[PDB]
């Protein structure tokens, strides 16, 4: 089977630059390579096909050019409607394969983690469990950490954490982060700590509360 | 013109079996072969097989051959796709896609045409309805210049929750997390923020209706 590798996983970029995606063949695929488009909700639309050639109605910004097993995608002058993941596939061999993506993001100025930790509610107490959950909000870059302290010592247990889409609105991402004791567990211990570590920041921000002080 | 309807998601129990359509039209529906290509969620997209409805060929990858009937109505200009003994792995998103007029060799073709996608949930696991919980502010939280109040929504099947802040107001400010199945048990949580001279001073509510179990949920915050 050709193995096609999307090298970069997640790419993040300011808009009108030059954005380079780039695929990579095992076996040499004689230029049979083509670029697909998926924007977000769903559709995917050919903009290359042959390496090289454009299609109907994809924009001059996009072009292709590689030979071999070495190919790339270049969008020349990013603008906004190119938010999406790229996907490459070969068409020398049979079954086609595809890339695995490679997603661009935008790039804006940093954004700090608007965190908020959540006690456990007696209605679910009264259910017989605890979910302490933590909103790490509002933050760019993507990159984020979280660190659960029950007590001083740290926990990865019941940590079941969503992350989010990069907004469409303005560009940053949000993170819920739960942890789900038993209303035992949690009667066991006061203080509950939800913790962050983000690049807009040399000082970790905790959030803590204390189970018996309420 | 050139457009590929597909048919409507379907949630199907394990072990079942799934027949989804690609009523195809803006051309002649016979000269351009069909493929299928199946997406996981955030992994690659993928081939499944090809047909062409006017040179008599068929070809499968090969590890769909087992499970997958790819068939045709030449005059509905529809295309079926048969996925047999339905596992929980083959939950996805299924695109049909009109390969380009040549053929089918070294290449000769490219996807020049997807459809809208169907999806494709496979769960053995019946509708539960959903547990809303109110998540208000840390005992000694050191009261803030706004604040986050959010609606942790534990457990729930099928999809297809709603959360509301407010009935409709605070549509802004808003972060649906979104929902992730734990076992069988999808989960999902809702935050809204709006500064201390709006809360506790006032009236937030977080309104989840989860239809298919015919619930409606309110909660004062």
């Amino acid at each position: 089977d050709i193995q096609m590798t999307q090298t970069t996983s997640s790419l993040s970029a300011s808009l009108g630059d030059r954005v380079t995606i780039s695929c990579r063949a095992s076996q040499d695929i004689s230029n049979y390579l083509n670029w697909y488009q998926q924007k977000p909700d769903g559709t995917v639309k050919l903009l290359i096909y042959y390496t090289s050639r454009l299609h109907s109605g994809v924009p001059s910004r996009f072009s292709g050019s590689g030979s071999g097993t070495d190919y790339s995608l270049t969008i020349s002058n990013l603008e906004h409607e190119d938010i999406a993941t790229y996907f490459c596939q070969q068409g020398s061999t049979l079954p086609r394969t595809f890339g695995g993506g490679t997603k661009l993001e935008i790039k804006r100025a940093d954004a700090a983690p608007t965190v908020s930790i959540f006690p456990p509610s007696s209605e679910q107490l009264t259910s017989g469990g605890a979910s302490v959950v933590c909103f790490l909000n509002n933050f760019y870059p993507k990159d984020i950490n979280v660190k659960w302290k029950i007590d001083g010592s740290e926990r990865q247990n019941g940590v079941l954490n969503s992350w989010t889409d990069q907004d469409s609105k303005d560009s940053t991402y949000s993170m819920s982060s739960t942890l789900t004791l038993t209303k035992d567990e949690y009667e066991r211990h006061n203080s509950y700590t939800c913790e962050a570590t983000h690049k807009t920041s040399t000082s970790p921000i905790v959030k803590s509360f204390n189970r018996n002080e309420c | 013109q050139v457009q590929l309807q597909q048919s409507g998601a379907e949630l199907v129990r394990a072990g079942s079996s799934v027949k989804m359509s690609c009523k195809a039209s803006g051309y002649t529906f016979t000269s351009y072969g069909v493929n299928w290509v199946k997406q996981r969620p955030g992994q690659g997209l993928e081939w499944i097989g090809y047909i062409n409805p006017g040179k008599g060929y068929l070809s499968y990858n090969e590890k769909f051959k087992g499970k997958t009937t790819l068939t045709v109505d030449r005059s509905s200009s529809t295309a079926y796709m048969q996925l047999r003994s339905l596992t929980s792995e083959d939950a996805a998103v299924y695109f049909c896609a009109r390969s380009f007029y040549g053929g089918s060799d070294l290449a000769v073709y490219y996807f020049d045409s997807w459809g809208q996608g169907t999806t494709l949930t496979v769960s053995s696991a019946k509708t539960t309805p959903p547990s809303v919980y109110p998540l208000a502010p840390g005992c000694g939280d050191t009261t803030g210049s706004s604040v986050t109040l959010g609606c942790l929504v534990k457990g729930y099947f099928p999809e297809s929750v709603t959360v509301t802040w407010n009935s409709g107001s605070l549509s802004s400010s808003v972060h649906t997390f979104p929902a992730l199945l734990q076992s069988a048990l999808y989960t999902m949580s809702s935050s809204v923020t709006v500064p201390s001279s709006t809360w506790p001073s006032q009236t937030v509510t977080c309104s989840v209706a989860h239809p298919a179990s015919s619930t409606t949920v309110d909660k004062k915050l």
